[PDB]
């Protein structure tokens, strides 16, 4: 019902305010909650860091290896998850 | 007029306490909750009770107006909406009912859409109206929930795209969740005037009478939004019973009719149970859980008999 | 046995076609499309026809397992509504309850997973459009999309319960009287329900109106059914004999004991009634139908 927008060697996301914002590769790479609490996958641990930026609204994703397309993921009701996905973007290293 | 029931097999029957079909009979002996349901509730001679009415449409289901965004201590966007009688007339809740006909009779969270069609036409927008519709959860459990006062509120996961004032309808689809904090419970009644006024207007508890007997459930499962479990929905009585009973309404020549599930093929009965006056069946069995029959069973009325009459053990 | 119908009124009955209640009684004599649902058959004697079947809850639905995904587009064999497998050589159009009209058609997909021992779940919005080449259901197969876009489960028990329409609007294909392509581009529908129609001059068919819900846009959308879903019900029970060609039914006010109108019930099971005008007919919220006696066809009705 919303509509997630993202951005090869900042992307940013955009809506048409949510829960959580995560982003993804093809696994979980990073995510941020409204209490501002982060989780990384192990295998990112220390290179990744994920940010969110509520007076620039959107969510960014600061990657500092060849083994390295990635989606942006935003809301709970009670305790019920629903997940909006945007489109992608390729990433090639 | 002689009593009778239906010819349908369990493939053949929907639930009267959710829009589901039926799955499988069932027994639960060791059951400590009262069971007290109020949809799904018709005497054998016909007469509905509790919050029971015809419309396999109208189980679960809400018919009213939004009237505004409010606010409530739990995640999502909240909506207040005003319940009508489905027929569409106003409810008066001094009608000697617990809740409008249809309001749920249970715990937890219910899922389904809420959708509306405008009663107008905006100006530069065209001579049609203009529809939205959107996932829902109502919390029956929660001190918002106040059918029988004629309101109640919903949580969206879309934060703005529900009118006010607008005509809006609830379709039933399942539960959000049976976790901890859901609430779940189908032998809990909701407290349709909320948390601070008695239900009123009950269809009475039921129970075996004779002892060793229990509650034999045509049970249902329910789908979730999300989530892990398998929630299931017992009745008393089919809908298509309900709506039997209810044309045909036959006398009731004794306490309770001697009923035989039968095979039609072979012509052989499975096993004899007590359909009882107030409308709900009890067996003699000594296993709980669901009941295992050929697929092609049904239940046929037998005799009436009285309260001690003694069942054959299933 | 005598023939009967149920003593139901308006706000008593349910759309055979969609799960909606009745709203309305309605002609449209106009129509000049072929009308051939085949939802909400079955004959006076109580023969089912066509996709017909018994549970409201069936109509409209489907139930199956995803294969893969294809907005975001999944393919999912469909069962009959029992679970059994769908054999395409059953002497039917295609699973009974299979949506019989062109269209966007709105729901809730649902999962539950087969493996602290509980099993997994997911729901979520899905659009059936049942004109589109992928639409086979008669072959075992169909596909439906969703706004979300990567959790559903492939190879899991998986059910569609209707709600609505997507859209009317013009891209949407939105024609109740039009038939899905039961087999796709592949074969021609097949063991149809009959096209209905009056034979005499001055008559029209009567219908059994819903409107039904829209997730957006605009419009005001209705489904017509030819029998509602109780009657379907009843008959199906009774199996009366039918002893001539017509049962001849009046339209009754039980508060005034007046007759309001007269209609032809045909063996087929559908009405007709003397009428030459499109739109709602206007009565008391208390009226129903009553069986009068059997006719043949030659009989005139009074015009309503």
């Amino acid at each position: 019902q919303v509509q997630l927008q993202e951005s090869l060697v900042r992307l940013s996301c955009a809506a048409s305010s949510m829960h959580v914002v995560g982003w993804y590769r093809q696994e979980l790479v990073a995510s941020i909650t409204d209490d501002g609490s982060t989780d990384y996958v192990d295998s990112v641990k220390g290179r990744f860091t994920i940010s969110r930026d509520i007076a620039e609204n959107t969510v960014y994703l600061q990657m500092n290896n060849p083994e390295d397309v990635y989606y942006c993921k935003g809301i709970v009701v009670f305790t019920t998850p629903m997940h909006y996905w945007g489109k992608g973007t390729q990433v090639t290293v | 007029k002689p009593f009778t029931l239906p010819i349908l097999t369990l493939g053949e029957l929907t639930n009267s306490r959710f829009p589901l079909p039926i799955d499988v009979l069932y027994t639960n002996p060791n059951e400590s909750a009262i069971v007290q349901c109020q949809n799904g509730r018709c005497t054998l001679d016909g007469e509905l009770q509790g919050t029971t009415q015809l419309l396999p449409t109208g189980i679960c289901a809400f018919r009213g107006k939004v009237t505004q965004q409010v606010q409530d201590e739990h995640r999502g966007t909240h909506w207040n909406m005003t319940v009508t009688n489905l027929n569409g007339t106003p409810f008066d809740p001094t009608e000697d009912v617990p809740a409008p006909l249809g309001t749920p009779d249970f715990s937890g969270q219910i899922y389904g859409v809420i959708s509306q069609r405008n009663t107008n036409t905006v100006p530069g927008e065209g001579n049609l109206p203009a529809n939205r519709a959107h996932e829902a959860v109502i919390a029956t459990y929660s001190p918002k929930f106040t059918p029988k006062l004629g309101n109640i509120q919903f949580s969206t996961w879309e934060t703005q795209d529900v009118s006010s004032g607008q005509p809006t309808k609830f379709t039933p689809v399942g539960l959000a969740s049976v976790d901890a904090n859901s609430h779940f419970d189908q032998w809990t009644l909701p407290s349709y005037s909320g948390a601070l006024t008695l239900n009123m207007n009950l269809a009475p508890s039921v129970a075996p009478v004779f002892p060793g007997e229990c509650l034999l459930f045509f049970r249902s499962f329910i789908p979730l939004k999300g989530g892990y479990g398998n929630p299931a929905i017992d009745c008393l009585m089919p809908q298509e019973w309900v709506q039997h009973l209810y044309q045909e309404s036959a006398p009731s020549l004794s306490d309770v009719a001697l009923v035989r599930y039968v095979n039609p093929e072979t012509g052989r009965t499975l096993f004899e149970a007590k359909l009882h006056r107030n409308g709900f069946l009890t067996v003699a069995r000594n296993s709980a859980g669901p009941v295992v029959a050929p697929t092609n069973g049904y239940f046929r009325f037998d005799s009436w008999v009285n309260q001690f009459y003694t069942l054959a053990p299933m």
